[PDB]
This record gives structure tokens, C-alpha cells and sequence, in this order.
RNA sequence: AAGUCGGCUUCACCCCGGGACCCGUGAAAAGGACAGCUAAAUGUCCGUACCGAGAACUGACACAGGUGCCCCUAGCUGAAA
RNA sequence: UGUUCGGGUCGAAGCAGGGCUGUGAAGUCCUGUGGACCGUUCACAAACGAAAAUCCUGGUAAUAGUAGCAGCAAAGCAGGGUGAGACUCCCUGCCGCCGAAGGGGCCAGGUUUCCUCGGCAAUGUUCGUCAGCCGAGGGUUAGUCGGUCCUAAGACGUACC
RNA sequence: UUAUGCUAUCAGGUGGAUGGCUCGGCUCAAGAGCUUAUGAAGGACGUGCCAAGCUGCGAUAAGCCCGGGGUAGGUGCAUGGAGCCAAUGAACCCGGGAUUUCCGAAUGGGACCUCUCCGUAGUGAUCAUUCAUGAUCGGGAACGCUCCGAAUUGAAACAUCUCAGUAGGAGCGGGAAAAGAAAUCAAUUGAGAUGCCGUAAGUAACGGCGAGUGAAACCGGCACAGUUCAAACCGAAUCCCUUCGGGGACAUGUGGUGUUGUAGGGCUGUUCAAACGUCUGGCGGUAAAAUCGAACUUGCCUGGAACGGCAGACCAUAGAGUGUGACAGUCACUUAGAUGUACGCCAAAAGACCGGAACAUGUCCCUGAGUACCGUGCGUUGGAUAUCGUGCGUGAAUCUGGGGGGCACCAACCUCCAAAACUAAAUACUCCUUGAGACCGAUAGCGAAAUAGUAGGGUGACCGAACGCUGAAAAGUAC
């Protein structure tokens, strides 16, 4: 399934979404990177499914009030 | 759905070709055979990829098969043995209409299927 | 909002990488010190200088400068550009 | 040599990237049904009306 | 590879000064100078490719027109571009 | 359209040609083609009948393989390559053009035409392997160069009227 | 083999007519009807793994979160590859949230430009007697109200007139708006707010009395609704904000009473007792996606395929229709008929509250001013010496009063009470939703069956196309 679900990211805490947040940021740099080269990714969707990842997450932390 | 409020041709093919997903999953329904009808007491049912039908129009009718695959945009469902023969060769699935089919067994593996099918 | 994007890999920008400085996609909204405080959070490497142009695709290219040598050899075996 | 500000130059790179072909593999899924495009042009022809 | 020297001239460029004309008496403001020296930090944003035209502009055109021009142009002849 | 009675995948409409009837408007049938709709009684309606409007829209002739591809400006030739294909693309030599402009720099304007690779259906007034063409990829880095700052003729905003 | 040609047919090419089909258009009916500084509409730019247009979205970018319905697939127009998501219930639909770049009412300043400068982080402008705070700005298919205002044209010319208060302009503004409870219409004595429809009626009236223009009342209907101030009498007896301490307004008057014509009210006295109305309340209706909804997929023939023919079996409060390989009540969605539905909306029983209605008496008090009227000029009007408006001038009265009754004045009679204010319904319209149709059927019907106000044209105001269809299934032709 996806890489990381509502629930979970309302039973981490602060500084791990922060952590998890950081780390999704990292892949999506790595892959827009790969793709710069013009050469196809490796995962298609994994680049998509990385940024609706951050957007559930950045949702769930202005629910929470973390910004 | 499409009620008597709109008798028009027009607002039927309408209705059928906008049609939403939430409706289109209704229109994958199929006759259940006498023994399904009698222990589900309603007379049809959508068709869902794994349970067997049996083909009744068509160039496959009486063809007893399990759902490989269902498309709700087409409409069509793709059935363990009716296929056509390509110019290769290779056999691909040829799509059927739902209604051109009979459930004979149902795929139960989802426990909602029961109201799914009524209530 | 950070503003790099992703990393630049094509022959120019790696030729970057043999002389420690490294090319990046940018939001064109960010301007020259945005993109170096990013950077070094993102990176915690101490930046010497920033080059900035804006393409014909309408994209933001900013050339970094490193003070730290193999400090681009580094963020791009992180990336995994290397 | 003229010069155009950030905002012009934005939209003449639009422009620039606009002036592509369709994908051939949107070509396919169409199946030879959206073949054409009407942002197609050429630089020596009717400039543009954008800058 | 030599890579060292002299001489002549010098526009259409730079500095400086003189004279004549009035008949248009020939801009303003920012900035700068007159009290600054030393050492660290900072100097953001936009443009920058290429054509600039007997094929990259404009005249529907790869149009003998037009489009800023250069305070751009080597030797001989010749007053001379 | 209402209404009566029908025809059609054992082949409707339409289309090409033909037979018969009717003074005729036209109707019917046959052959082929076509692949799903069409008629008929009594009545009722109309966005109802085309050969013409220097008619409109679309398509397409004769003209006709004709004019043009000739002032620019002396414009090419030899040899060797590349390529399936070469007057036309590349190299060398010779012979030529401009040389106070046809060279160099750059405003406005253009907006990727710049560079590399791969092509030649269209474009190029011929051809083309070439290309400002087509497809793919790349390319523009500033405290010192400009804008940015200043004000000019003169605009614009607010207030008053 | 007589060429070059001519005529007819046939085969083929080009082309896209005809026929058939159509998710589009158009018109009519019924609903529903505002939105934005809590930053709208609109535009720019970005946003997809391969993505150029459109569409959606906004750097969380064809999307994120929560609740309900739905349930096994999904990843828009648009079945291509490769992935991703989905039984932790997705997609989809209904409701509610979050994010929401820059410009734009655009609002810290400037904008050539959709960016840029200061960054002191931004209440731009005009306003509201607590300076806490609040209002206005832009948009909306038409409709509504106020004001400004042509000409072509007709008169077979043309000037008054007509065209026409049209076209166009400016301001305001809502789901409606305006009007609205007689200083009215009548006529002998009556009616009784306003609006809209029918009629009066091409009548009265105007008019080179030419062409033409052109009412109203009465009456019949739709829908019905009445009231509040100023003043008289009283005199702070009040209203607002609040941090609940207090502050503000207010004697140049907040509030009580009062609101009108055979006059009414106040003041003085007597009697009857209190209707309408405001609030609470939520019986019950209305009410999201949506749920259920009868009865054949039986034999033979034809066919690639039955929804067809011939036999057979059924349902019908369901024989409207559409899809499904050819014509389907019984294959599917439906249909007739029932169910359910969060937030909302209306809403009856039953309670809380200011209070209402008659008469008697009268050297008593009050009842709207540059107003009503009039002179003159002009526009407009059917308004004619008798429409309405407003420029200038002039200019009253106060219940023993004032106005009207189509020239003025006199008298009689009848009728009303202006010059302050509000007020549902009946009515208009169609961006939008639904339905319908002797409507069109791809040169038609919207310009647009749409990657259409697009391509394209014009510096600009603006002008503006063409393009539908394989097949039952890609089985989209192996070698």
C-alpha cells in the first residue's frame, strides 16, 4: 500500500512527522534529480505518490497546529 | 438510474454517457441464475471480477467463466475463455456486456457483498 | 517553502562537480539568499557563493559555490547523483 | 537585444514550450484522434501577442 | 620562434586654450569634492543565447522597399570615406 | 403530427444504370452496391420543391506542364569524399563577388532562429544527404556591463472644485 | 491499331453530396435566484512519470483532510507504456474543512509592467459624536429605479410632428425592484391602499386637425394589510458600547402618549376591560448523495450476433424511455409505487411580554413653509386656456382652518387633509436547475455537436472560421 497512511501520521508525534516529512522531501529531490537526466524514473508513480504523501502530511500537521 | 421525468433520447444517452462512477458500477449488473435469485431474493447483481457467469448472447453463449476483469468507463467485462484470436495468434480477451451474461456463482471474499447486492 | 528543487544533471552541471559546484532547479520566486540559507539547512554545508540565471523553459538555475572542499561531491553522493 | 522583464521573459518561455508537437504516445491512447494542436506556429510568421 | 630597437605621420579619438555669432543665450535633478584611516561582513532583483538584416525585424513571403545607426573601418591612386 | 394498415439482416434508406405506367408534376419495379431503418389510409401542419440573383459555402477544370524561377553582381570549374540517390552537402586547389559595405559592434524589434545529434512527408522558387525546416537533447551565471538611481518635455494618483 | 478527337456507358482515382445515426443547438414551461476586503469574478504564470492544448488545481498545485451514501475497482477529455493507489473501503457522488503563487475592487509605494521598491510586517480613498470597532468599493444573463439623451425613418420633399424618451450614456440596486394606505376617484345620494392582467379603446384628447400619436375612470379578476413619526400633554421617566468598574449620546429633547376628516389627538371625567403583535417552544411537514422496485433471457428457423419469424411461459399501480452484436414490459438501468436522508427551512399545541376600546364636557392646546398656490420660460404629455417636471420671480392659511370636483371668479352641494416615513402578496427577468417540444439534424441548429470567441485578422475599439461517424469485438493485418 502507500507509504504512509492518515492514521499513521496521526500516531506519530511532532518531531517524527517533521523526521518523516524531511525524509519524503529527500526522495523527492533524489527522483526530480534522476529525472532531470531525461531518463525515465525507475518508479513513475512513486514521485506522485511521494507528493500527496507531503500533502497529507502538511494537512494533518495545520490540523494539528504544527503550522 | 433514469427516471420517467426525462422520456427524451437525448437526456437518456445523456444521463447514460455522464454518468458518474457510483452509477456505472451499477451498470456492470447481471441476471443471477434461479438458485442465486431464490437465496439473495433479488433478481440481479452487478458482475465483479472472480465469480463464474455463464455467457447467454453472443458468440460465447453458454460459456461458463470466472470475471478476469471489469472496466466501468467501457462498461465490459473480460471472461476466463472468451477470447479472440489475434492475426499473431495470441489469444486475447474479448470484452462482454453484463447483460449478455448469468451469475452462477458469486465471489464472497468481501464481506460487504451481501449488501452490496441488496440493501 | 524550500526553494531547491532538485539537483541539475545534465553534462554542464556535472562538469560543475570537478570544480565543487553544483547546479540546481530553484523556485524563481526565491532570490540568492533564500536559496544559500536553504541549502546549508538542507545540507549543513557552508556556502561560498551563489549563481543565479532564469531559462528559456522558465525554470531558475543557481550555481552553488562550496567554501568546504568535496562539499559537492558529498550532497550528490547524498542526492545519489554519484 | 531587447529587454524584457522577468514577467515577459516568463511568458515567451510559455510560448517557447507551447510551440511542441502532441506526444506520440498521447497520439496512440487517442488512437490517431488528436493528432493536431492549435498552439503550433512558427518564430518567422505573425509574432506573438503576448510580450 | 623570435620576442630587441629607432624614426615619420596621425585622422575621424582624448586634453587644453583662443576667437567670432545671437538670431534659437543653448536643461534639470540626483550624485560627487571640500576630513577621512584601519579591520570584518554585506552588495538583493531583472536582462545576458543568437539575428540585428539582399533569409532571423517590418512590409501576408527566405519580399530589389523601409527600419538606430556607429561619437566603426586597412594598402595604392586621388582633394577625398 | 394524429390515426388506419404494413415492409425490413431471407437485406430498409440512399446511390449508378435500366423496364413499365401516367399528358405531367411523379410513382412503381429490375440489376448492382449498401448494412438499418422505411412506408401506407383519411386528415393536419411547414424552416416544403431552384438553372439563373457580377448569388453564398465547398470541391474541381480549360487556360497548362504554359508564365515565372533573367536587372541583384564576373554566379563557377577540377580532383577526392559522403550517400541508396549529389550541378546544388563536406575538404583541397584554381577562378570570382563585396571590401567607407554585402565586413565588425549594437538600439528597437524578433523570441530559441543559437549549439549538438538524427531525419527529408511539407518549407526552400530546381535538387538536396544541406538548412533559420522537421524531431530529440543542451545552452544565457555580474557589487564593477546595462536596467535599477536622478530629473527633462510631459503623464498618472489623492484632495479640492 | 485513324492519330489528335467527339458522344454514351462501364472500372478506378479525387471529392465529400445523399441516406442513416447523433452526448449539440434552439424555443417554451415550472423552479431557484445574489456575491466580494474572512480578498470575489476575470486574467497571468505554474502544476501530470512520459503531458503540448483544454479542464481541474495553486509550490500541499488533474490535487490534501473529516462525516455520510457507494463498493471493487480507479488513475479527466484520451483503454498507450511503465508504475502508483484501493478491503486501513479507494474511485465516484452529497455536505463540511484545509491549502490557495502574482495581478485584479486591489487596498504600504510604483507599475513601463502581471513584476518590482521599502521593508518601519503595511486601516488605499471617503465616512459613522464609545475612537474598542464598523460601513462603502468589484462582479452578476436579463429584469428594476433615478437622471441625461440623437439620427436614419414616416409625413411619398420638409421644419412642428413622427422615428422616440427609442438607440446610446451616467448613477444606484435586489432576488425581485418601484408604488402603496387619498389634501383620491365619482356624481345628483356612491366607492374606499398599492401593483399587475382584461376591458373601456384606436374612444376622449393632441396634431402643417396632415401623417400619425394616444389615455384614464367605471367595471371583471390575481393577491389582499395595515401603519410609524413631527406637535399638543409628561420631562431623562431613556438608547448605545463596555474590559461590567465605567464610558458615550441626550434639556438645540432620548423615551412615554399620538397619528387623523359626516375631523383626529392632547388636557378633565366616567365606563368596558385588554385585540392585534414580539419572543420561547419545536407535534408535524419539507428535506443530500441514495435504497428497494413485478415478470423469459425457453424450443426451432434465419443470422456473425435475436431484441426478428414461427411455437411456448409470464408481469402490469410498472406497455415512459435508453443501453445491450437487428425491432426488448419480462437481459441491464429504469419505469408505476414505496423507502431513507446530515445540516437546514417552514411549523402547529402550550407558555412570557409592551398593551386595547367606548362615551361626556370645551372664549382650551396641537395637526408638516420658501411648502401649497400663482406669474413667466422651457421640456414632456392625449392633457386640450384643463398632464407632469423645474429654471427664475413671487408667495399664503392654521379647524371660525386648508385642498379638490378638467379656463377663471362667485354661490350651493359633494369629497378629502397634502407639503414627513415604512409596508408582505399578486408582477418582471433568465446566469443557473429540471421538464417538454408538428423545432434543427452537421453548408442546418448557438459563431462554437469541440484542444471555440479557439485558429486566424486588426496598433486598437473590434472582426472571426473549418473540422462529427472503422468494427459486434482491434480481432488495428502475423510471416
Amino acid at each position: 500500500m502507500a507509504i504512509l497512511r492518515t492514521s499513521e501520521i496521526r500516531t506519530m508525534t511532532i518531531e517524527e512527522r517533521a523526521d518523516e516529512l524531511e525524509n519524503l522531501n529527500n526522495e523527492l529531490v533524489r527522483e526530480r534529480a534522476l529525472t532531470s537526466a531525461g531518463g525515465a524514473p525507475e518508479n513513475p508513480g512513486r514521485i506522485g505518490e511521494i507528493r500527496r504523501t507531503i500533502a497529507r502530511i502538511k494537512t494533518i500537521q495545520h490540523e494539528l497546529n504544527e503550522i | 438510474m433514469i427516471a420517467m421525468v426525462s422520456k427524451q433520447p437525448r437526456k437518456q444517452r445523456k444521463a447514460r454517457y455522464a454518468a458518474p462512477l457510483h452509477i456505472r458500477q451499477k451498470f456492470m449488473g447481471a441476471r443471477l441464475s434461479e438458485a442465486l435469485t431464490k437465496e439473495y431474493g433479488t433478481r440481479s447483481a452487478a458482475v465483479i471480477t472472480g465469480d463464474t457467469v455463464k455467457v447467454m448472447r453472443g458468440d460465447f453463449k453458454g460459456t461458463e467463466g470466472k470475471v478476469q476483469s471489469v472496466s466501468l468507463m467501457d462498461g465490459t467485462i473480460t471472461v476466463d475463455g472468451v477470447i479472440s484470436t489475434k492475426v499473431d495468434g495470441t489469444e486475447v480477451p474479448r470484452p462482454l456486456n453484463p447483460s449478455n451474461v448469468m451469475i452462477t456463482k458469486l465471489e464472497m471474499k468481501d464481506g460487504r457483498r451481501a449488501s452490496s447486492i441488496k440493501k | 517553502m524550500s526553494s531547491i528543487n532538485y539537483p541539475f544533471v545534465t553534462e554542464k552541471a556535472m562538469m560543475l562537480l570537478d570544480e565543487n559546484k553544483l547546479q540546481f532547479i530553484v523556485d524563481t520566486r526565491s532570490n540568492k539568499k533564500q536559496i544559500l540559507e536553504d541549502v546549508e539547512k538542507m545540507y549543513g554545508f557552508k556556502v561560498k557563493s551563489v549563481r543565479t540565471m532564469t531559462t528559456m523553459k522558465g525554470m531558475k538555475k543557481a550555481v552553488l559555490a562550496f567554501e568546504e572542499p568535496e562539499a559537492a561531491h558529498e550532497i550528490a553522493t547524498r542526492i545519489g547523483l554519484m | 537585444m531587447s529587454h524584457n522583464m522577468k514577467g515577459q521573459k516568463k511568458r515567451l518561455a510559455k510560448a517557447h514550450k507551447q510551440n511542441t508537437r502532441v506526444p506520440v504516445w498521447v497520439i496512440v491512447k487517442t488512437n490517431r484522434k488528436v493528432v493536431s494542436h492549435p498552439r503550433r506556429r512558427h518564430w518567422r510568421r505573425r509574432s506573438l501577442d503576448v510580450k
